[PDB]
């Protein structure tokens, strides 16, 4: 019953922008922290962003700090990831994950962001 | 409802030992860790260690390793902190603290009234 | 950032064999205040998203068979499958979640003769 | 060690003003940033937990937020009762605190 469904992935040109969406169900979304994790075509995993239950805390790796923005809507039970100035390195399958403490115990199927000419 | 009552003030000479008590009520004593935090006059909070009253295990900050002893007497829901070889900078108020919930015991929601220890 | 080195990159074994895979972090993942290793293991089956297998280095997630065992402390961690079954065919990622940014290992590709059911 | 640097060390404001208290971590570690309010003669009281969640009985004029290693405690519409010292915490580590005085 616990479930995460990402959406919003799409083909985009370098320098483009996207806002990913994640629908959470099966648990009290407003009580757990969430993160975004992407998997490159080479199958490498890279943590992208984290947000606490309230949205009052966020963190990213410094290399994605200026271009990525995580946010949530605890009424719609939705998690978001705004992406801008996309680069070729951003090509990956972007997973929506639930945090218990700071490990990821629930993963969605993911949505694909492909950046290329 | 949760209450942490500590022993009264202590006056000690340098080199002596002090033992502070912390009697808990209003919850299941063995269910929650008990932390100890001290504060010198006009200074900030300083963590000392915790004790798991269900198992008796302890953990001390490196500052106090070998000089602090934490014990518990479950039959009376009381926790103890004994600090030896007291020196002047050990003058402080010594608090016992319980966590907000067992999931994350570092959120000290419950505090004792504090016990003043004056050294030298 | 903390580097997570997994070994082997990949291996192929037969049903019932023992599998030992290691994960080494460039820095200790053990926090003295709670004596917990911030190390997790994730299993990704073919065509599926990663799933939490072990966290705190040794604690199995719900439903994970005792066949899997996580051990180690500090920097050197190990995951053992006492006797692999077909369903164990997957990639096994380790992750340190103490130091931001959270980092994953390269993964261990586990192939099993006869497929994965 | 996680060195929590709180600034300013002391601050004096008048009722109705806004206080912005900073707490910066020397290292970025997975933890739950807590804030404490210690009034004169009393033990600390849990004020904020998990960076931005208000503890029990804490009014809405107390707001906490965080971004990476930078944390902020904002006290809007200050009141005389808000006279206290405010500490931040991650695991065993505490900041030196901000002594907030109110006329």
């Amino acid at each position: 019953e616990v479930k995460l469904v990402e959406s919003g992935g799409d083909f985009v040109k370098p320098g483009g922008s996207l806002k990913l969406s994640c629908a959470a169900s099966g648990f009290t979304f407003s009580n757990s922290a969430m993160s975004w994790v992407r998997q490159t075509p080479e199958k490498r995993l890279e943590w992208v962003a984290t947000i606490n239950n309230n949205g009052g805390y966020t963190h990213y790796p410094d290399t994605l700090k200026d271009r990525f923005t995580i946010s949530r809507d605890n009424v719609k039970n939705t998690l978001y990831l705004q992406m801008s100035s996309l680069r070729s390195e951003d090509t990956a399958l972007y997973y929506c994950t639930r945090q218990t403490y700071w490990y990821l115990d629930v993963w969605g199927a993911g949505t694909t962001v492909t950046v290329s000419s | 409802q949760v209450q942490l009552v500590q022993s009264g003030a202590e006056v000690k000479k340098p080199g002596a030992s002090v033992k502070v008590s912390c009697k808990a009520s209003g919850y299941t004593f063995t269910g929650y860790y008990m932390h100890w935090v001290r504060q010198a006059p006009g200074q900030g909070l300083e963590w000392m260690g915790w004790i798991n009253p269900n198992s008796g295990g302890t953990n001390y900050a490196q500052k106090f390793q070998g000089r602090v002893t934490m014990t518990r007497d479950t039959s009376i829901s009381t926790a103890y902190m004994e600090l030896s070889r007291l020196r002047s900078d050990d003058t402080a108020v010594y608090y016992c603290a319980r966590g907000k919930n067992s999931d994350y015991n570092w959120d000290f929601q419950h505090w004792g009234q504090g016990t003043l220890v004056t050294v030298g | 950032d903390v580097v997570m080195s997994q070994s082997p990159s990949s291996l192929t074994v037969s049903l019932g064999e023992k599998v030992t895979m290691t994960c080494k972090s460039s820095q200790s993942l053990l926090y003295s205040g709670n004596q917990k290793n911030y190390l997790a293991w994730y299993q990704q089956k073919p065509g599926q998203s990663p799933k939490l297998l072990i966290y705190w280095a040794s604690t199995r997630e719900s439903g994970v068979p005792d066949r899997f065992t996580g051990s180690g402390s500090g920097t050197d961690f190990t995951l053992i499958i006492s006797s692999v079954k077909a369903e164990d065919l997957a990639v096994y990622y380790c992750q340190q979640f103490y130091f931001y940014p959270w980092t994953f290992g390269g993964g261990t590709k586990l192939e099993i003769k006869g497929g994965g059911g | 060690e996680i060195v929590l640097t709180q600034s300013p060390a002391t601050l004096s404001l008048s009722p109705g003003e806004r206080a912005t208290l900073s707490c910066r971590a020397s290292q970025s570690v997975s933890s739950y940033l807590a804030w404490y309010q210690q009034k004169p003669g009393q033990a600390p009281r849990l004020l904020i937990y998990d960076a931005s969640n208000r503890a029990t009985g804490i009014p809405a004029r107390f707001s906490g937020s965080g971004s990476g290693t930078d944390f902020t405690l904002t006290i809007s519409s200050l009141e005389p009762e808000d006279f206290a010292v405010y500490y931040c915490q991650q695991y065993e580590f505490f900041g030196q605190g901000t002594k907030l005085e109110i006329g």
